């Protein structure tokens, strides 16, 4: 002890908690591929650690604060440039389109008058409808949007096809992940290492069924930062995908006016065929054996025997009670209450479309999205879902999940899941047999 | 590896202090174009060069600049360890010997300052005769 | 003869007169939300022991920087704020004449006009009250005074601009000296003096002619200016106390939303509630006639007991000159403060008007319309100083006029910036020794 | 005590340069559009940073780098002073001393470099035997 | 016996590409731009035996100084009134009073409904027109750039005069000039300097000839990226300068028409006198013998008893089939036919007045220039032109050159073929004879 | 001149390197509005910033840290080149040398790192 005398190190290789924002890498008109010029290492360089335990907190992990702001900024930064469509909130004349009717008043034709390139002229122009964009004037209506807030035309030529994007943290800063195929959504695992970038996400948007994700490799987990507080939502990992067949099959053509001095207007005009309902083909079998491997999960924290339901959900804005997509540009808002329709112990989903989007429930800003020419056809992997938990159950036999759905960066929260981001703290000391 | 587990023999795990120091420093209208997203990359530029300079300027004060390790002419004082060197090398992990002596982390240092001044003053008067 | 050798020295404290940023740091308001970085809770204050340094209020290129930062921070504040510009519309008007009393003799004016709509498609007839300074006369027809001269942006009713105290902070390798010597003239060297890392907060505050909610002025009534024999400079008055001064806008007024063709609302002065009175200050007048008479005694410091002492109660210019300026609750005062200057040495309720559509400081390219307040407002505040100028070049060296007014804020901001001063920390030096390599 | 001891004596006052030296380099995510504001302040880190590596080059290239207080192989000359040492770096203050010799600010720095450059000439030479 | 040595501070360089900054000696938009002042002693380091290649073809600067213009340009403009609210049909005769033989219904007089402060008046006002810019529909006419895009009206107190700008390196960066004498503009050369920052160049703007820059070293220097490639085109550095007087002889008004709060526009009004033709007076022997000086040089290059023809250019956009230029603010188009109109082996050229313009050739962005008052005049100096060869077929007996040009970058290429920019590496190596 | 006598032979030329290493480091409210412009010019500011700090980074990796010409235990291979000092040192443009042997670069660096690492690693034996 008499003989201690302090030393110092520089470089040691331990860390802290840190917060730091992380760079976008990418691979290959499209804004995230402009946003993300940074290419990704072609070699990333996993350093597994043996002698560490640690613990990982994906419900704190600043990772998804960052994705979820960034997104929204290059959402904005991607239409701040786009034709402003001010000019179309006035009464619009309607009447239904009764030609070839499918017998699945979805589909409106309506008329306004438009300012020509001079001032002094409008000319009376029409266009097709749906009824989810368009409100009732006490043959009188007018855009919904036009009713609250501002609406800009989304740019035709501006791609947002979903890239894979890997975050790449700064220097002295690393990224650790728990390799731990088991892991729960909090605690300290032992399988642990460290990488430069993360696996590169995909910036998937969706509500209630989670596409295009990560699966489980061994089996399907069910995370909740707390799964006995029904005020919180679950979050349910597959271990297998199941192929979703989706379409919007009615053959159209766009029209293109003049709004004002290089100013255009693109919108949708007759359809060059007969008509038929969108719609999305799950197979059967397939979604009842996944579903009830989730059941078996739910067993773990709800009662060995007890009685499983699912149904559908309470009611509210599409963007909570239906399946969000986005396929080539067009969105839509699927019927799943089917796929929740049972009590444990080839499904067609109907679709709907609309043209006006508001993004990440921000009450202004809204979006008008062109028509996709022809026919689209839209296949993806479901990876996992967001279910709610019913609360105000005093029968303790039976417990009700319903389709969930919230705010995006919850999706990401799970892709994100397993990446924690520290800083690098260099100096340290300790006593020695030695001085100067 | 970059870094080790540095969950012992950190002795040995020193022969990367190298790399790790090294790896501390290192498109056009893709981002000049974007204000806020320009603003941020710089912001994280000019951090990691402040605290790349903030240890370096320490080790330099301290008179340790130059090297990995550094044995000083400060004694070992009872309060920062109570547990005796046996237990520090081996037994102890360098995380977690960091949480124990957070209190006396400051006090280290400005000891440090002092004796590497007094060092530089006595210099003087070996040289003047 | 001892052959001295050069020897070098970092870390040696001494400095130079510098200019640099500042970094503003606060303990929805505007100036609160800019200044997220919190203050120091306390400072560690430096004395400098036997250190003597000038000060010079005049060449402090702080105001500069206070003013130059507090106008950007305006500006920030309404550039996502509607516009409007669909106002510009003939007015048909009438003045309103319903449980008015004696003094508001039309002042408050009703117009009405066709607006826009949600779709604009179709217009509105809408209604709403004017003050009269606003309005002008078109050749019953009026229009907005401004509609002539530039857009008006209205100001987001949910943005607060009540004055915080914001410390200015120095960027690191700078120092802020501060003049400790109590009755400093802010010209001359000051011997008490310490080194701070941030100055004292200031408010932002924002008034014409008199100076209010400043400091204690070193317990002294004190008069300082640039050129004591320069008649067209400001005098710059700081006062021993304050002057207790009651203000009111003593009428219950409605806030009226009205939605026009974008998604935004514009908001409309609506009816009154009861009875129609004008506004006013309330300042005791034998507080007043003290501060006086202490003001007039430092006068006579500077000038001469043989003289006889006035201060204007007139003066040219226009309404931002001639008037005091408040802005309690972000309602705009225009209040008449002839009634404290008859003076001529060897309670007092002053009037005030109401202006909705504000100019700005050393502008004419923009305007900003103030949104109308419901309920009433009251307000009290601390007169800490006056801004002075004399009526001289006079050959009757007998007596002089001191004239209220010709206030500029970044005179106004000069008080209580005089007593801190930027220099920058200049670490290398060199001397001679007894050593060498 | 940043700029403590200003008005103490020059030779005292060497035994603060730690304190002065060390201290050179010293909600937030809503400002970043604010982009006047956000760059005047991250152009000051810069800045900062700039000033401080231009010192730190100048001193390793006179030579005594690291160092606090040292000194080069360059007599005092007679036209920056002729003052006894017992009145200079003593009994006054480095405010008012430094004043009187701020003319050879340049000549000073411009005879520092040219001797360190001769010597490591003069040490290569030496190592080449 | 040697060991490696490591040096720094070294003179060594190697060629980059950065960012410039500008400096001018001190309201016009090129001076506020560059608020760093100019060394009054520049100096110039002469290289002894330092040979370096120069690439005028391949040199970025001429790209930094482009981006730089054009988004000055833009840069002073955005914050002047825009003039959607005069797209309106116009009531449109020709103005026949006062009128010389020469200018044929060229000048018009339209009248037309606009806008006032309040949006419940209205004005009516009339102004005068060149043809130029106005198109009939199928009395009534339009503005022609309505359909395509916005036009703005320049600031009146702004003023875009060319003022020498110098260009500065940044710290570890120089700039290297050849001051060879009649140096190709390609390849090495040995009289080698360097400098801190470039002499000023003015940004002159300019179409088929170019004015007031260098004078060649008193020899036609004949430039090329690829001399024998007819498509290129072929810069001329002429011996001496030509000196051109312009004017446009009409004496004019300044109308001032209120358009809203803070908003005006600058009308032109009636003229005062006699209306003539705007028109260029350039020497004819001068111009006769300078054609001889580059028809010597071109022999040399093509052919030494070969036919050498001078001819009018083709047609096209006004903007690139004239010496088209900026005179006191106004644009002229400027016939070039009379100027060459020769076979080897005082003249005026009329010249036609635009306002509503497509700076640098963009289209999507448009400007109106103001009205000046008074009549206009300036005297410029020629100091080259651009050509391109006609060929067509192979013919040693003749060549056909034509004024070409149009591309401002190759008028900034010619000032800029003196220097490049390089960067500073000051670490490198050698062997010595010891080790440590 | 600061390039001066960059054409001379480099026994010469480098008497001169610390003049040359000085120097590497050398309306503004109007400047302050052009938001591109303004981030273009403190980019340059950062990058000579973080370009200079590399290379300080390197020397003090390969060791000679605060020399201005410094030899290490890292042998010339004469594969680089088998030309003699007496034409490198009195001939040889320092420039044309840089150029001579540009390919073995990253050679040489490696090798000045291993030979630094392992002195400090033998330091320690004797205590
Ligand atoms: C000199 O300093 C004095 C300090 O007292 C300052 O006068 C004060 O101004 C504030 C802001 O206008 C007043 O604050 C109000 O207090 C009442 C208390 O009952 C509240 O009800 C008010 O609430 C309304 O306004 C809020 C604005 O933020 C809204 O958020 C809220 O929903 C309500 O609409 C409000 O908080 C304060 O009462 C006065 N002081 C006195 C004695 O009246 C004075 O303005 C300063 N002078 C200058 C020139 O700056
Ligand atoms: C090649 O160089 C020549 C010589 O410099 C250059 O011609 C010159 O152009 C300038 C700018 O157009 C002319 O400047 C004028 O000088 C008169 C003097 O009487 C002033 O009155 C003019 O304008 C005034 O009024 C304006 C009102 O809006 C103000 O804004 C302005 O500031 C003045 O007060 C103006 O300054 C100059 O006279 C000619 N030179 C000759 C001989 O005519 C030519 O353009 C250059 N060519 C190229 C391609 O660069
Ligand atoms: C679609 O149009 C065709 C004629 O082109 C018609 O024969 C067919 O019956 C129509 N379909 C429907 C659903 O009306
Ligand atoms: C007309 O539209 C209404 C509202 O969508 C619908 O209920 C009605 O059935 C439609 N009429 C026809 C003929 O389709
Ligand atoms: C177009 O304008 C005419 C008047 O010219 C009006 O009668 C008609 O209803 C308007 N139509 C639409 C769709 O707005
Ligand atoms: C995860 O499981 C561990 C036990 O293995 C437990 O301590 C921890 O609290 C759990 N975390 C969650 C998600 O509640
Ligand atoms: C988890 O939720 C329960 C309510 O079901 C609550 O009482 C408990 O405090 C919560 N625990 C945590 C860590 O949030
Ligand atoms: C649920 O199952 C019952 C079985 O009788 C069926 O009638 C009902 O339509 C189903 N509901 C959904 C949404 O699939
Ligand atoms: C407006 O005020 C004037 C007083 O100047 C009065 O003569 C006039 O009658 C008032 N307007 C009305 C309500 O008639
Ligand atoms: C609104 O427009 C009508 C058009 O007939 C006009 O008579 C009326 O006076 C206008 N109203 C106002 C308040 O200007
Ligand atoms: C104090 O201010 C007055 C008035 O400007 C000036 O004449 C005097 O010299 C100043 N005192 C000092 C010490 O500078
Ligand atoms: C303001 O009103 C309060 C009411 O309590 C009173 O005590 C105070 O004296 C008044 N001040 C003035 C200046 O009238
Ligand atoms: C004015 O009177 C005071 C006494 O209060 C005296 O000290 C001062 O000198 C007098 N000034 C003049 C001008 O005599
Ligand atoms: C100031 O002077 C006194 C002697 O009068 C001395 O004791 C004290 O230490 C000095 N202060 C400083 C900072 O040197
Ligand atoms: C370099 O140029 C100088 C110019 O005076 C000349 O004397 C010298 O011989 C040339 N060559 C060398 C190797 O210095
Ligand atoms: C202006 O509007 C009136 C409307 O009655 C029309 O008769 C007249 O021809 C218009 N004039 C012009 C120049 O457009
Ligand atoms: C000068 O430029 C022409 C351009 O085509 C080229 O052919 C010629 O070789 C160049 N001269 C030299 C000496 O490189
Ligand atoms: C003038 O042009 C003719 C060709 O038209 C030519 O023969 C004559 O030599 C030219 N004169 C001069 C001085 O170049
Ligand atoms: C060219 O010269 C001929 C000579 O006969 C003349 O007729 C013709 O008009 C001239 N053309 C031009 C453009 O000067
Ligand atoms: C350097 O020498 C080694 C033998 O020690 C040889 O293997 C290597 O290839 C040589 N380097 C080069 C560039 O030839």
């Amino acid at each position: 002890a008499e003989n201690l005398w302090v030393t110092v190190y520089y470089g040691v290789p331990v860390w802290k908690d840190a917060e730091t924002t992380l760079f976008c890498a990418s691979d290959a008109h499209n804004v995230w591929a402009t946003h993300c010029c940074v290419p990704t290492d072609p070699n990333p360089q996993e350093i597994h650690l043996e002698n560490v335990t640690e613990e990982f907190n994906m419900w704190k992990n600043n990772m998804v604060e960052q994705m979820h702001t960034d997104i929204i900024s290059l959402w904005d930064q991607s239409l701040k440039p786009c034709v402003k469509l001010t000019p179309l909130c006035v009464t619009l004349q309607c009447t239904n389109v009764t030609n070839n009717i499918t017998d699945d008043g979805e589909l409106k034709n309506c008329s306004f008058n438009m300012t020509t390139e001079l001032r002094d002229k409008k000319q009376k122009v029409y266009s097709l409808f749906y009824r989810l964009d368009v409100v009732q004037i006490n043959k009188e209506y007018r855009l919904i949007n036009c009713n609250t807030s501002a609406i800009t035309q989304a740019c035709p030529k501006v791609s947002f096809e979903p890239i894979p994007i890997h975050y790449c943290a700064p220097a002295g800063f690393a990224i650790l992940k728990c390799k731990d195929k088991k892991f729960n959504g909090t605690g300290p695992c032992t399988n642990v290492s460290t990488v430069q970038c993360t696996h590169g996400i995909k910036p998937v948007v969706s509500t209630q069924l989670l596409l295009n994700g990560s699966l489980a490799e061994e089996e399907v987990i069910i995370r909740s930062e707390n799964i006995t507080n029904n005020a919180k939502n679950i979050l349910v990992q597959l271990n297998e995908s199941v192929q979703i067949n989706c379409t919007r099959p009615n053959n159209n053509t766009r029209k293109s006016i003049r709004i004002g001095p290089g100013q255009w207007f693109y919108a949708t005009g007759d359809i060059i065929g007969d008509i038929r309902q969108a719609h999305c083909n799950v197979s059967k079998a397939t979604w009842n054996e996944t579903l009830g491997k989730v059941v078996k999960q739910l067993r773990k924290h709800f009662g060995n025997n007890t009685i499983i339901r699912f149904a559908n959900s309470s009611g509210g804005d599409l963007e909570v009670t239906t399946h969000s997509f986005n396929c080539g540009g067009e969105f839509f808002y699927c019927n799943t209450s089917g796929l929740f329709n049972s009590t444990w112990i080839s499904i067609t989903l109907p679709c709907r479309i609309k043209q006006i989007i508001n993004m990440w429930q921000r009450i202004g800003q809204a979006m008008y999205a062109p028509p996709i020419q022809g026919v689209i056809r839209c296949v993806s992997n479901i990876t996992g879902l967001i279910l709610t938990r019913d609360g105000g159950s005093t029968n303790s036999t039976t417990e009700t999940f319903r389709p969930g759905g919230g705010d995006m960066r919850d999706n990401w929260r799970s892709e994100l899941y397993k990446y924690k981001v520290v800083k690098i703290e260099p100096l340290g000391v300790a006593p020695t047999r030695c001085k100067r | 590896g970059f870094l080790g587990a540095a969950g012992s023999t950190m002795g040995a795990a020193s022969m990367t202090l190298t790399v790790q120091a090294r790896n501390l420093l290192s498109c056009q209208q893709h981002l000049l174009k974007l204000t806020v997203w320009g603003i941020k990359q710089l912001q994280a530029r000019v951090l990691a060069v402040e605290r790349y300079l903030r240890d370096q300027q320490l080790l330099g004060i301290w008179g340790c600049s130059g090297k990995l390790i550094c044995c000083t002419n400060v004694p070992w004082n009872s309060t920062w360890s109570n547990r005796n060197l046996s237990e520090i090398w081996d037994n102890m992990t360098w995380l977690q010997w960091d949480k124990e002596i957070s209190n006396y982390t400051q006090i280290i240092y400005g000891l440090l300052e002092e004796s590497q001044n007094q060092q530089e003053k006595n210099e003087q008067d070996l040289l003047a005769l």
